[PDB]
């Protein structure tokens, strides 16, 4: 891809927890260390972008087909997609997303869906973010520098990011019980 | 005549200036819906057990 400011920053404080700094990691056949830790946090950035978070999950969107193939085409950047109300009838199929229930394939108009898009290290919050860097830099640790104490210690730490980071989920976006759901909006109605 | 007038029409509970009338169990209306959720969940969780 792309150098990033801040995703150097996320490779280098990978390495803090083992060693020394690279520098700017802008090549493919290169530093393994480098590009190493950057296929770590990258699929801790598609698993933790994946558990569904409530400025993650773009809520009614719309997608639409190709006027010539008649097919709208599911991705690896479409990182989990499940329908509006309940039972979800959508699944990948060949790359292009499917009816289990319609049988079918071709879609004449759009579609409404709940779906995950996949974003960089860059525009998800800062909570986040040391969420990803500590829970990688715990991979990181258990794959190749194979130490006990700095696993201990990155997995007491891992569970105080992630309770820092569910108290931002609960915090942004307040959810109230009886004033904002779908059954008790009505049965307080007078 | 203005007094014996054989069309008669009927309002239960009065207020100014309006032309018709507001039932009584209007005023009861609202304590009679909480009451009908809350009850219609019991049974409705009766149907699961």
């Amino acid at each position: 891809n792309v150098e990033t400011a801040a995703e150097l920053s996320a490779v280098n404080d990978i390495l803090a927890s083992i060693g020394e700094p690279p520098v700017s990691t802008l090549e493919g056949d290169a530093n393994a260390d480098a590009a190493n830790a950057r296929r770590i946090l990258n699929k801790i950035n598609r698993q933790i972008q994946s558990r569904g978070w409530t400025f993650n999950i773009e809520e009614g969107i719309t997608l639409l087909p190709d006027v010539y193939s008649n097919l709208i085409v599911y991705s690896d950047d479409y990182l989990s997609l499940m329908s509006t109300s309940g039972q979800s009838i959508y699944v990948n199929r060949g790359g292009y997303v499917y009816d289990r229930t319609s049988q079918s394939d071709r879609f004449d108009s759009g579609i409404t869906v709940n779906i995950i898009r996949l974003r960089d290290y860059d525009e998800m919050p800062e909570c986040f973010r040391y969420w990803i860097v500590t829970k990688a830099s715990r991979q990181f640790n258990n794959r190749f520098f194979g130490a006990p104490e700095v696993e201990g210690v990155l997995q007491e730490e891992e569970d105080e990011a992630r309770r820092l980071c569910m108290e931002y989920e609960m915090d942004y976006g307040g959810y109230n019980m009886l004033d904002g759901d779908a059954f008790t909006s009505g049965l307080l109605t007078r | 005549p203005k007094e014996a007038c054989p069309y008669i029409p009927i309002r239960m509970v009065r207020l100014d200036g309006e032309s018709y009338g507001r039932s009584y169990i209007e005023e009861y209306l609202g304590d009679l819906r909480s009451l009908e959720n809350l009850q219609e969940a019991i049974v409705k969780m009766s149907m699961i057990s």
